[PDB]
RNA sequence: AAAUAUUAUGAACAAUUUAAAAAUUAAUCUGUUUAACUAAAAUGUUAUAUAUAAUAAUC
């Protein structure tokens, strides 16, 4: 259901905590989203940017996608250390 | 409801002595037996052409007279109660047969194996390979083997009890109606079913 | 097998892998005082016709 | 087949007698030995070095009332995770340190938690537009970020955080 | 042990030492070769499913194309039909009736 | 493991190393 | 950083620790001495020679900061933590072992069986 | 300076309880659905539980974090290796995406049965209650390691040929409907 | 045997990850020089942690939510303030991310004062990097155009293509990944070895800059009405693809 | 004890790899992805700073390099750099002369290597067909005298 | 609390973390072909697969080699960093399909000319682009020179 | 999947079998070598000395 915690229907060295007592807790506190009511509104704002094919843009006429302004070949330069990594060759990320 | 080619080699059957086996039945009961099996029952005389005063009544055989004196009349309860006791005929034939095969893993040639098997073990392998449902509190092992269970290696055996014989009435035919032994040969196979 | 001395593995103790009666002490035991001609250094319990 | 002659030609003059005198007694005992010495240190170098290390740190242990077993036990419980080259070295040249984690262990101290699953904030389920203003979830994570930022070691963007948070104000010029 | 001089691959992972056999998931030697058998004849039963379809002289083998066109090159001369000439070599018959017959 | 019947017997090389105490 | 300790302190971390600053300095990088794997199968004619000159960055540790932030005194024997800091009296007393009943225990020194400890803090 | 890091945030559950009030503890038995036997936690199984591999350097923060920063606070930089350690956490990643939505997808078209297991496992358990209602050469291998695997044992043919097209049918005069006798 | 890569598999050394260092101008010509003769006719900062910032900021920046892309380009260019000495490259790029953010939540202002403090820095600067003026002059352009100074926007487009047919070399990128081809040895199997190939919008940002640039110059000229600008700068992208 | 009982879960943690990982803005509302395919797409090491750039110490591959020769493309490119006899080399297609034994069942062998294992030496120097006497050449019958 | 719960009622499947835990090529070919398809190669390799028929079918037939956990769709999204109002069909949706090893293809000819092919899709993309701007140039260069005629 | 080149490394009984041996064996050409460096790593310590027993007495 959708308002029951999803830690309801469980079927099941006791006493203690075990690994995944940080996931249990999110399991056992109840659901965020109680009504399909509330999930469609999220849905509706949620939105794609990879999706192959255009998107809407009747909401602001001044914005423009990134990737109308820089074209799709060329993407911002990354700070590459070994904290973040980048993704490598937009070229060889299609296909 | 069967398919039209299905029935064709399918003919209704009325049981006039009780038969144990996959195409048999109890005393006065009504199935769809076979042509060859149904024919030899016919030649041997168990069986009888479904006819509507058959249907309503019957004359069966009589162990203790050795004859076709036994007249009944097929009722709900009496289908009820003689299909229960074919049930249970059925169950101790089964387990009183043939053999029953385990395949485990044994590292070396001696004769006690790996992991000794239990009662779990034994109703898992008689569900698998007999179709047959019991609890694991009906199976007790040997004088031996009430400690680890079956652990030599080749042929054990086991006992069964089966509760209901009183009241069905069946310690005439039946060899011992209290129990039954559980012929178990214990093989050492390859991985894949050996699995221990 | 031999995987050390006899003050610590006895003779019997060789054969231990295999299975059967070779796992238990043995009951006679030769290796002390005189030596046997034909070099026998122990002898179990004659089960029925058989000793070991 | 490729004889190793002309690298191994020139230890000959590790060796002695006709080995050292003769060149093919010699080039034969060193390869050998150079085989064996590989092969002993690919498949059984490293067991006896880390027996030697496990010796040594159970030898430390026991000085003070532990075994080897119990002490392994309960690092790997506490999660202290120190090598036994670290627990050796320790034992031989910090005895107090070792001494005191010797101590950590013995003790009823709580060990640490399991590692918290990262969830998600609770704004990331605002409608948002509600009807040019910053996403709730996005201001929250960099003020999250900022706060790490300013948690590592010491800087001269000083230890409040709005006013750090709120740079692109600085930036923007006044029209 | 027809080849004995073994493959000596490059050990990435030190299982590679323990494992015996190159690909594990593959079948054995015979297993596989009844298999390739089971699917040739499965193959060649999906080809004979139909009938066996009759070809005319050109769409011949050409050890009997030549044959069955200078057979009946003498009658080809005089173009009039119902002329057949029972030549030896050929598609057998199939003994059933054929939808492409 | 201890080898049966069929299995050959081979002799290994005793465990010289140094071993930890058994502590109760 | 793993563990920090001087002469009267010891800081472990698990599994780390925060707020160490151990500054070193790059002295030189170069290969160590070289390895020589000799493989040869005595059965066929192959001889490999893999030579492995270990790459490696000699260091000179210049600094070592440590800057901690305690949350309090925390008792031993007992998981509890303490809500307040004495320096003089032990957070845990500990007694010696000599009860009498035990006939056969291994006697040591007196001396080392009744030995009472200072006060390092004061 | 130094990293104290867990997660990918920094953030972990508070390690030091109230003052005055009763610490948690974890499990120190193994993680078994039998009472016995009660086994002491290895440390594998303690390495396991903090979140590494089993091995000190094979996941967690011996692994993640940086080895150096220079002096001034430059980063490090982008190996091969860590390059590919990213590339195999994103590889688990798209692994979970993609089996979660395979199983939306098989539900969504009504491809998951109502009757757990498969035939295999509701003919080998008894404990399962029972329901009354390109090329060629991988298909036929396929068929092959079913026919082989599948029916590890038949029934004997004093009970029912299996030639002659005879099974035998399915009885439940003994057994009962608690799952105690069989999960004790 | 094929592999499944279900376990961590680490990457293999190739030539195509050699380092390869940034194109810089030659130290007697200026930026400021040009643009004249155009106009003719350190302390501790965590900076892992800031670079994580300024990571997710460009993340953001790409995905299209741009006011927290810009607040995320001030903290991290408040850090590089603070850290690096006057005149640096990753303060002067940083502080174009910022003046790219500020454009595109609409502070145009704001935006041509952050890109003529770019210009002014790069000034003093000494040796700056080729891809950095570019993606500069680009950026500055980009805000011209959307204030609406068409004529200036395409004066820095050719701007840009100027300065990179003059003080940029065609072929470094390329030195050593040319010849990678003659490293096959199959043909049946794994014969894309003999086949590899490097896209330039990749190798050399400062290409895709310009490609960029160009497409936006074309683009302003179909808007206003000047084919012979178009044709120039068409021809000019064109000579520009076929010299790579 | 190598038989440890433990939810698999713990062997793959999450906790270091969330999904802000796969897609950095699933915090947010909108939807993006930014991942690493495979590990060939790797451009290499890159510097953070121009005061901090990277070392010049290399690997073996780059360091055992021979010089360049002049090939056919240079050649053919710029003529001014044949000079020399040496620098007409023949087609590329010609690797050079027999540097190995082809030896039957055992592929190409490199000289000095098993000689153990050897057949084509013979066969320079079928029965289980002819095991039944069926000899080809006789089966068949002629069709005429000249043929 | 004693009324069954109200409100639309959505389904929950489950996925399994499937860790290997013996040598599989000392088994047969029967158990490694199930533990290939099932992805897993080699002792200590962990794969995550969905709960249809066919995967746990594999899974009962490899059922003494492997160790399996489930983790139903709820739990997943807890364990990973995703808020709950977005499914999984969205994320594989947009998740790229060039990601290493994508499709296992029936040979390694086949591996090799799918990179191959791939490797000349980006060289035609490059081209492609590159003949597009010349046949624009073009057009503009003929409208142009119609223009200057007239 | 093709075009090519070669192919002699060689078992006698018994048992089971339209499904699986047996313990006096079946099957295998034995168990073939084979590993870049540094570290890490879970692999089996022995004996239990017989309660149908042993130890004792009267009739
Ligand atoms: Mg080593
Ligand atoms: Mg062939």
């Amino acid at each position: 259901s959708y308002a029951l915690p999803p830690a309801v229907g469980r079927q099941e060295i006791r006493g203690g905590m075990h690994s995944s007592h940080s996931l249990d807790l999110i399991m056992r506190q109840p659901r965020r989203v109680k009504t399909p009511e509330q999930l469609r509104a999220l849905r509706d704002r949620l939105r794609f940017i990879g999706v192959t094919g255009p998107m809407p843009q009747a909401t602001s006429v001044s914005t423009k996608s990134y990737t109308d302004t820089y074209g799709s070949r060329l993407r911002p330069r990354y700070p590459e250390s070994w904290d973040t990594v980048p993704p490598h060759q937009p070229s060889r990320e299609l296909l | 409801e069967m398919a039209p080619e299905l029935q064709l080699e399918y003919m209704p059957v009325l049981f006039t002595r009780t038969i144990l086996g996959p195409q048999g039945g109890f005393a006065g009961e009504e199935r769809l037996v076979k042509l060859e099996v149904a024919r030899k029952y016919m030649e041997a005389g168990h069986a009888v052409t479904p006819t509507e005063e058959l249907r309503r009544g019957l004359w069966c055989y009589n162990p203790d007279t050795d004859k076709y004196d036994c007249f009944i009349e097929r009722n709900e309860e009496f289908l009820d109660f003689a299909a229960r006791k074919r049930q249970w005929l059925d169950v101790y034939w089964r387990v009183n047969t043939g053999y029953l095969l385990f395949g485990r893993q044994s590292w070396g040639q001696g004769f006690l194996i790996n992991c000794p098997l239990r009662k779990r073990d034994v109703a898992q392998k008689l569900w698998e390979q007999y179709k047959v449902r019991i609890d694991p509190r009906l199976i007790e092992f040997r004088e031996k083997d009430r400690r680890t269970g079956i652990q030599e290696l080749g042929h054990n055996w086991c006992w069964l009890y089966l509760p209901g014989a009183e009241e069905l009435g069946i310690n005439r035919e039946v060899y011992d109606n209290k129990r039954v032994k559980v012929r178990i040969h214990v093989r050492k196979m390859n991985s894949m079913f050996a699995l221990y | 097998v031999q995987t050390g001395s006899p003050t610590h593995q006895r003779e019997y103790e060789r054969f231990h892998h295999l299975p059967g009666d070779v796992r238990t002490r043995p009951q006679f035991d030769f290796t002390f005082g005189e030596t046997r001609a034909d070099r026998v250094m122990f002898a179990w319990r004659k089960r029925g016709d058989l000793q070991l | 087949h490729y004889r190793a002659k002309l690298e191994l030609d020139r230890i000959r003059s590790m060796l002695r007698g006709r080995a050292r005198l003769e060149r093919k007694v010699g080039l034969k005992r060193l390869f050998f030995l150079m085989r064996t010495q590989t092969r002993y240190r690919v498949e059984q170098q490293a067991h006896w070095e880390r027996a030697i290390v496990r010796k040594n740190v159970d030898s430390a242990a026991r000085e003070h009332g532990t075994g080897w077993q119990h002490l392994r036990n309960e690092l790997g419980r506490q999660n202290v995770m120190l090598l036994p080259r670290s627990q050796q070295l320790l034992a031989q040249y910090e005895p107090l340190a070792f001494r005191a984690v010797v101590e950590l262990c013995a003790s009823r101290i709580p060990p640490p938690p399991p590692p918290v699953v990262a969830s998600v904030p609770e704004e990331s389920y605002t409608l948002w537009p509600p009807a040019s203003l910053s996403h709730p979830a996005a201001r929250v994570e960099l003020r999250c970020g900022v706060e790490r930022v300013l948690r590592r070691g010491p800087s001269g963007l000083g230890n409040n955080v709005n006013e750090l948070i709120d740079a692109w104000k600085e930036f923007d010029v006044s029209p | 042990a027809f080849r004995r001089l073994v493959k000596r691959h490059k050990i990435t992972n030190n299982q590679m030492l323990l494992m015996r056999r190159r690909e594990p998931y593959k079948p054995t030697m015979k297993d596989r070769q009844e298999i390739a058998d089971r699917a040739k004849l499965e193959e060649f039963e999906r080809k004979n499913a139909d009938g066996l379809m009759f070809v005319p002289e050109k769409a011949l083998p050409p050890w009997q194309k030549s044959l069955a066109h200078n057979a009946k090159a003498l009658g080809s001369r005089i173009n009039f039909r119902g002329f057949r000439v029972r030549v030896a070599d050929g598609q057998d018959e199939p003994g059933f009736p054929t939808p492409f017959r | 493991g201890f080898g049966g019947f069929g299995m050959s017997v081979y002799t290994p090389k005793k465990d010289r190393r140094f071993r930890v105490q058994p502590l109760p | 950083v793993l563990m920090v300790g001087g002469p009267r302190f010891t800081a472990i971390g698990r599994p780390l620790l925060e707020g160490v600053r151990v500054t070193a300095q790059v002295e030189e990088q170069k290969r160590m001495r070289n390895v020589v794997s000799l493989f040869a199968t005595p059965g066929r004619r192959h001889v490999r020679w893999v030579d492995a000159p270990h790459a490696a960055t000699i260091i000179r540790i210049c600094e070592i900061f440590y800057s901690p932030n305690v949350v309090g005194e925390l008792d031993k024997y007992k998981g509890e933590l303490l809500e307040t800091f004495t320096p003089g009296q032990h957070t845990n007393p500990v007694y010696p072992v000599d009860d009498g009943y035990d006939v056969f225990r291994k006697k040591d020194k007196e001396a080392m069986e009744n030995a009472t400890t200072f006060l390092d803090l004061l | 300076y130094s990293e104290a890091r867990s997660n990918y945030d920094g953030t972990s559950l508070p390690a030091w309880p109230a003052p005055g009030k009763k610490p948690t503890y974890p499990a120190a038995l193994s993680e078994l659905r039998l009472p016995q036997p009660r086994m002491r936690k290895t440390r594998t199984e303690w390495m396991y539980y903090h979140g590494h591999g089993g091995c000190p350097g094979k996941y967690g923060p011996s692994r993640e974090i940086a080895d150096f920063e220079y002096a001034d606070g430059t980063p490090a930089s982008i190996s091969g290796r860590r390059f590919a350690f990213k590339h195999h956490q994103d590889h688990l990643l798209v692994q979970l995406i993609r089996a979660a939505a395979t199983v939306e997808r098989y539900d969504a078209s009504g491809l998951l049965p109502r009757i757990p297991g498969t035939a295999e496992q509701r003919n080998w358990d008894p404990a399962i209650p029972l329901f009354l209602d390109g090329t060629m050469v991988s298909h036929v291998c396929s068929r092959v390691v079913d026919e082989r695997m599948g029916t590890p044992t038949h029934t004997p043919n004093e009970l029912a040929n299996r030639h002659e097209g005879e099974t035998l049918e399915a009885n439940t005069m003994f057994a009962t409907n608690d799952p105690s006798a069989f999960v004790s | 045997v094929t592999r499944l890569y279900t376990s961590y598999y680490t990457g293999v050394l190739y030539p195509n990850q050699l380092v390869q260092p940034k194109q810089r101008l030659p130290a007697d010509v200026s930026v400021s020089a040009i643009l004249q003769k155009r106009s003719e006719p350190r302390p501790y900062v965590p900076l892992g942690e800031v670079a994580k910032l300024e990571l997710q900021g460009d993340y953001y920046m790409e995905g299209g939510m741009f006011q927290e892309a810009l607040e995320h380009y001030g903290v991290v260019a408040k850090a590089y303030n603070y850290a690096y000495p006057e005149n640096h490259a990753q303060r002067i790029g940083i502080r174009i991310k910022l003046s790219a953010a500020f454009r595109q939540t609409g502070r145009l202002e704001s935006s041509l004062a952050n890109i003529e403090e770019v210009l002014r820095m790069l000034d003093a600067s000494t040796r700056p990097s080729l891809e950095l003026i570019c993606e500069a002059l680009l950026e500055l352009g980009i805000t011209r155009e959307a204030l609406g100074m068409k004529r200036e926007a395409t004066e820095a487009y050719e701007e840009a293509l100027e300065v990179v047919n003059s003080f940029h070399n065609w072929g470094e990128s390329h030195r050593m990944l040319r010849l990678l081809p003659r490293l096959g040895r199959r043909f049946n199997y794994n014969f894309e070895e003999k086949f590899v190939y490097f896209s330039p919008f990749d190798y050399d940002r400062t290409f895709a800059l310009v490609d960029q640039c160009l497409e936006r110059a074309e683009t302003i000229f179909n808007e206003i009405g000047d084919v012979e600008g178009a044709i120039r700068v068409l021809q000019q992208r064109k000579e520009m693809i076929d010299k790579k | 004890r190598y038989r440890l009982f433990h939810p698999r879960r713990e062997a793959i943690p999450m906790h270091m790899c969330p999904a802000k990982t796969i897609f950095p803005l699933i915090n947010s509302n909108n939807l993006l992805v930014k991942t690493r395919n495979s590990w060939e797409d790797f451009t290499g090491r890159k510097e953070f700073d121009e005061d901090h750039p990277l070392p010049v110490v290399g690997s073996r591959l780059n360091g055992r390099t021979t010089q360049h020769k002049w090939n056919h493309w240079d050649q053919y490119l710029n003529p001014q750099i044949t000079q020399s006899i040496k620098d007409l080399t023949p087609t590329p297609e010609y690797v050079g002369m027999r540097c190995g034994h082809n030896m039957i069942k055992m592929g190409w062998m490199k000289i000095g290597g098993s000689w153990k294992y050897s057949r084509g030496y013979n066969d320079r120097r079928g029965q289980w067909q002819e095991r039944k006497m069926t000899p080809r050449f006789m089966l068949a019958p002629r069709v005429s005298a000249g043929g | 609390a004693a009324a069954i719960a109200p409100g639309p009622y959505r389904r929950v499947g489950n996925i399994f973390i499937v860790h290997c835990d013996d040598h599989p090529f000392k088994h047969s070919w029967e158990v490694n072909r199930m533990l290939r398809e099932l992805r897993l190669e080699f002792k200590g390799q962990t794969t995550i697969v969905p709960d249809i028929p066919q995967v746990r079918k594999r899974i009962w037939r490899v059922r003494h080699i492997v160790k399996v956990d489930v983790l139903d769709l709820d739990e997943a999204k807890a364990l990973i960093g995703v808020p709950e109002h977005i499914s999984f069909t969205d994320l594989a949706s947009q998740l790229p399909p060039s990601f290493g090893r994508v499709k296992a293809v029936p040979s390694p000819v086949i591996r090799s000319k799918m990179n191959f092919m791939k490797l000349r899709r980006m060289r035609l993309r490059d081209v492609l682009h590159r003949d597009a701007l010349e046949l624009r140039l073009l057009e503009l260069k003929r409208s142009a020179m119609k223009n200057x005629e007239q």
